[PDB]
């Protein structure tokens, strides 16, 4: 019985083999008995097409506005399809919003629109405003460059005095984001976490949490978010970050060599129908911690050097919002990869190696996917080489009781056997076991 | 002189180098096994059925490629046996016409038109 | 039974390939060449007996087992022959064999079937030699050496009919043969 | 970026890695169905059989060509099937010609075809008559 | 737009055609003897060995190479004697054009020349 | 076959090397030196019988069973020979072995399938001497060596397949061999 | 440079027939110098680490050589007191060390 | 399987045996079953030239007086390269900063 | 084949080293070490029969078979024989000895591959004596004693082959050897 990476594991330093988990993830289950198995994710398919570039950021709250569509397509504002202004450019976009009062920020000013119009805010001092947030029916903004923040009047976000502003003490640098947890806001700096709340009093609307600060700072703005009662955040040492009395560590090494390696780290969330995927995104890889499963897995587009899905569900180049159905991404390929395999003192023989996967579940009758191939490829030295693949068949369609198995791999010796697992085919895919020198029975499949 | 014949093609030669006859190239997107269309000629309008078969010598025929698209080839003995494959094909073959052919040929056909005026002045002066 | 169709049978008596798959290229090739292989070592074994070794160079015809050298001249092959001790004609014995030597290329015949089957140049598409005689014998045969090569073992009942098959073949129980001939000074 | 390495050298095939014992190597005139003479050794003196085929071991013999003349090359199936022929037959090139590098090749042949009749006919219609 | 497949699966063979087993291909510089690395992706992350080693066959993995570089092929066999060398290694058809019809010019030269002769020879007596 | 399926089909049926894999440049040489030494060691071994030694310095012409030292002159190998028993021209008979012995080069050649076959200085691009007999077989008795290399050790089946070859190789039982004679003072 | 060391107590005589050291090898930047083919020494020592041997070096391959083995095969019976193997390596290459281990299985395939 | 150092431990009171680690140190892995590896510290490589004599402190950060970093050589400060002027003290230098202001302080005078 | 590629490919069957790699200095002495112990065993030993000792002090030109004690004279091997059974001119008899006690030290000589080999003061470098007998053969014997000192044990087949190497040498069935003779009184 081989075992099977349950995380992408890709560290490159000192040669170390590596483990990647492609559009794959693990799922905790309860017919089989190993109670672990590895889940596809589902295709990217079109939901609706607003803009004419990168979506930035997706807003829809049923109870805000009617419920309707907030997209910022580029630099331009976009209410269910129908365009509605001209908004500032190169920072990320932040929502915030009441029931009738919605403001955009976008790292240069802050936009409102109340269902009438989109009008600028006018600032005190006129300076730039990286982050907007609300908070006990109070809206927070961020002044760029600077460690203090600004509070507008009570469910008005188109009135801020000069004077209703608080400096964070603990950080002299400049503050970065807010994340709305537990009702309150929480101040990610350069130099430290702060915890703020509202103490009710109209003058001073919220107190710092004394002693309660954590000396890691954030990396850049858009890398912490909430969700499951705590926060996951992107330290100053490009290391992700779980809230707790003490913060952990939840990214590996192989984690902060890839984030290390690249420039931008943007962090959002991604849903699936139980799973909740904090995901990473650099310029050329794209991870995701799984919440229930404590695991982080790697998406990845075909054809493409990042995953296409962006932050809020958004595509990265084009006008698509994308959803999660049927394993057809965006039409085309999804490509699922996934490595198994041992480490041996010494000589061992492979006569058979059998996949328990889904087999006779494909969609397709007069296709080329009728019956989906996947491919295994072999290798002794720690994986630095490998063999040619072999592609095996997962069965026409009814064909339940189809065997995935491979014949006579060979010796391998005491640096390890590892084997890498491809499908490519648009169809639903999920691994529960490897099994090395399997029992030689059978009854008419 | 004297020249040694050898073959006028390139086919795949097994273990033993001698020719594959009727081996399968079959050219896949990049990292998929999804068919990609293959074209007999450059307009890239008549398309080769893409599980290409060669003759019982090994002989391929003429296979275009669209340059747009990216392609992995591999290529199996008749009988389904996996010999070689190639994730990313990178044609990395050139075949344009460089300045050393063009003034080749521009001298061959100087030379051509010099020998024809030759042959008439020849002629005019001799009959 | 083709040869494929032997070399499938002989994977599934061995579990090695469950029930109603085919194999793959790989293994068919090699079934294909263990099975050339025992026809081969049957032939220069001395399975069919002690073989006649003759040369020609001339047009010759030839009898039920001999070894004929062509050294230029064309080899005939009959379909039928004078019995000597009766006097009509009679087909050829079963499990008569013919070896042909050409310019380095060996052609092995047996007579089986009602007819002259070759056992050698053998491929995936051509009649087994001996499949008319028992298919899954044969088979059985065929595993007993192939599931080695697999990391397996066949069951004693496969090895048993593989052997029983082979000793069949070997005995020549079945039909006439000729008559044992020994030195009396 | 990334340069795919291919092999620089000729592969040094003859007939014998055809794997087809019935095929026959016709060796016609350029164009023309003309059939030319092929030589045994590299001294170009004693006259293979053109039809070129195996003997009864199934082994092909050398076939050596002489540059003077241009060669096409024609491989003829034991039933009666093309295989694989050659217009102009070049020496060291072994994959297929674009159109391009075609079109090329074959007006450089014409013109040597052209330059020759002119030059006969200048030498013996105009010169010596 | 359309480009012209060339088979890449190219095992080496000696003056008799026939499987070298364990060649050694190095890659050096162009006209020295230093080596440049080889990959076995087109990545270029994975290095293999300068002297790749052919199977038993005769048959070399895929080796993908930097173009920014200037390479040169050298091959041994397994005992360490030459077999082939080219110096600039180039992957372009069109030079061995050039090479093949080198002789085609040469022959259309001296058939000028001649032309040229019997003209002036026609001239001379006429 | 050649040499270098022998060895790939030896390490195939070893399961060493995978199926439809060719091997490694070591393997392959390995194979080849193992190969070339079991033929040495058949031939001085006395697997062909024990040679009578000849010692030549003119031109001479070989016989079947020889060891023909030449210090200058030129050994002839014939392709027929004259029967004593019947008198008409014959094939030298199946595994009939030439040893040639010219200043330190050692040069065996074995008659096999119509044809002088050398097992001498053999590379992995050479025929097999003895394939045509059992080419499975020879590749089981090699793999019989090469398992130990690696390690490892191969199944009953395949040992006994190999030594099937070896002792039909030892006993020439499917072909005319000259009838044993002794002494009676 | 670096440097470590691996040992073990034995309550009595115990022959070491082969050393292994599971590492990292033929990731190697350097193609041609002194650097090409880096030298790993081992040293031994049965007095707890007092008195030592001379350094024996094996290489841990040159680039592209991901399948090279770092074994010692010279080595003898230790007594009571325990073994103690020290290890230095001083090339400006990337080292990892995963694993030492002590008469371990012979096989392998062309490595 | 012998068992390696994992910390550097030398004690020289009892004579115990010593398993130093010279620039290598225990990291938790999932790609082996032993969970942890040796791996080797990265190599020190110039980033910049800032004076002559020991570097006693450096500061650098984003937010404070335009980037710029500090340096504090034997007896002198220097900001980007450039000398500021000569800092009077012989212990560890300590910085405070703030948006617009730095103090940097040696044992005896803050500046 | 050199002392240097026997000794590689004794320890290459023993698996104590991998394949395609070149063993130490220390183990490739101790290789040649063993090999030169098994040669002068086999030639103190009898290997080659039992040697007639003769004394000489003059030019004296030595037999087959024969240890001669040189005391300020000299030993003349010669490559030919007159053959008492017959009287012509023949090669010496294969794996014939010739043992030269001068000044103290000692050299032997053996008959094999057309030529004379000395099986003293060998070297890494120079040909191993009855190397091309079986190369592997000897490969195989010389590790049957070596992997002891590696604390491992060969596999069966190995020991087959290096005892089948060691039962050829001292069979000497391969080639014409000299009759046997008895006392009958």
């Amino acid at each position: 019985d081989l075992a099977y990476g349950t995380g992408a594991y890709a560290r490159t330093r000192g040669n170390l083999p590596e483990l990647p988990l492609v559009n794959l993830f693990v799922e905790a289950t309860r017919s089989d008995q190993r109670g672990v198995v590895l889940q596809s994710r589902k295709g990217l398919v079109e939901d609706a097409e607003v803009g004419t570039g990168p979506i930035r950021g997706v807003f829809r709250k049923d109870g805000v506005l009617g419920g309707a569509e907030f997209v910022v397509s580029d630099d331009e504002l976009y209410e269910d399809g129908v365009s509605l202004g001209t908004i500032n450019g190169t920072g990320p976009v932040s929502f915030a919003a009441i029931e009738d009062e919605l403001l955009v920020c976008a790292g240069e000013s802050i936009w409102s629109y109340d269902g009438t119009t989109l009008d600028e805010v006018t600032f005190p001092d006129g300076a730039d405003v990286t982050k907007v947030a609300y908070s006990s029916g109070y809206f927070i903004a961020l002044r760029a460059g600077t460690g203090q923040w600004y509070f507008s009047a009570l469910y008005d976000g188109t009135s801020w005095d000069g004077l209703d502003f608080a400096t964070a003490e603990s950080e002299p640098d400049a503050l970065l984001d807010i994340v709305v947890l537990d009702g309150n806001p929480v101040f990610f700096g350069t130099q430290s976490v702060e915890f703020w709340s509202a103490t009710g009093d109209p003058d001073i609307p919220f107190a710092p949490i004394q002693n309660r600060t954590f000396e890691q700072g954030i990396f850049a703005t858009g890398c912490a978010v909430a969700i499951d009662n705590s926060f996951f955040w992107v330290g100053a040492d490009k290391i992700v970050y779980r809230n707790d009395a003490v913060p952990v560590a939840v990214a590996d090494d192989g984690i902060v060599e890839r984030a290390t390696g690249s420039t931008d780290l943007r962090l959002f969330l991604l849903i699936d129908e139980r799973h909740k995927f904090v995901c990473l995104r650099g310029d050329t890889f794209t991870m995701a911690f799984d919440i229930t499963t404590n695991e982080w897995c790697e998406f990845q587009s075909y054809g493409r050097t990042n995953f296409r899905c962006g932050p809020d569900m958004g595509d990265d180049e084009t006008g698509i919002i994308w959803r999660f159905e049927g394993y057809s991404d965006n039409g085309g390929v999804l490509e699922r990869r996934f490595r198994a395999g041992a480490t041996l003192p010494g000589p061992f023989r492979v006569n058979r190696l059998r996949l328990i996967c889904e087999v006779g579940t494909t969609p397709n009758l007069s296709g080329e996917y009728a019956d989906p191939v996947i491919e295994m490829r072999a290798s002794d030295d720690a994986g630095n080489t490998w063999g040619i693949w072999e592609g095996e068949t997962l069965g026409a369609q009814g064909n339940y009781r189809q065997r995935v198995e491979w014949r006579a791999l060979g010796l391998f010796d005491d640096p390890g056997m590892l084997f890498e697992h491809r499908m490519t085919a648009p169809v639903s895919f999920r691994v529960t076991a490897v099994t090395v020198n399997g029992e030689l029975g059978g009854r008419s499949r | 002189a004297a020249q040694l014949f050898y073959l006028p093609f390139r086919p795949m030669l097994d273990a033993n180098a001698l020719a594959v006859p009727g081996a399968k190239l079959y050219f896949y997107a990049t990292g998929t096994t999804t068919k990609q269309p293959v074209y007999t000629s450059s307009a890239l309008t008549t398309q080769l059925p893409n599980p290409v078969v060669a003759n019982a010598a090994g002989k391929f025929p003429a296979i275009y490629l669209n340059d747009a698209l990216t392609y992995r080839c591999y290529i199996e003995d008749a009988d389904g046996n996996e010999l070689a494959d190639s994730d990313p094909y990178l044609a990395s073959i050139a075949d344009e016409l460089t300045d050393e052919l063009q003034d080749v040929v521009d001298a061959v056909e100087a030379d051509r038109v010099a020998a024809a005026n030759s042959a008439t002045a020849a002629a005019t002066s001799a009959a | 039974a083709t040869c494929r169709d032997i070399v499938t049978r002989a994977l599934h008596m061995a579990a090695i390939v469950p029930l109603g798959k085919d194999p793959k290229a790989a293994e068919g090739q090699l079934g294909l060449e263990l099975l050339q292989g025992l026809y081969d070592g049957w032939f220069a074994g001395g399975m069919f007996g002690r073989l006649t070794d003759v040369y020609t160079d001339t047009a010759y015809t030839a009898k039920e087992g001999e070894r004929v050298t062509v050294d230029g001249g064309t080899l005939t092959i009959p379909d039928t022959f004078e019995d000597t001790d009766t006097g009509l004609t009679r087909a050829p014995r079963e499990l008569a064999a013919i070896v042909e030597i050409n310019a380095g290329n060996i052609t092995n015949r047996v007579w089986c079937g009602g007819e002259w089957q070759e056992c050698s140049g053998l491929t995936l598409n051509d009649e087994a030699p001996l499949s008319k005689r028992d298919a899954m014998g044969l088979s059985c045969l065929l595993a007993l050496h192939m599931a080695e090569a697999f990391g397996t073992q066949i069951g004693p009942m496969t090895a048993r009919r593989g052997l029983q098959f082979q000793g069949s073949v070997s005995y020549k129980l079945g039909s006439t043969q000729p008559d044992a001939s020994g030195v009396y000074y």
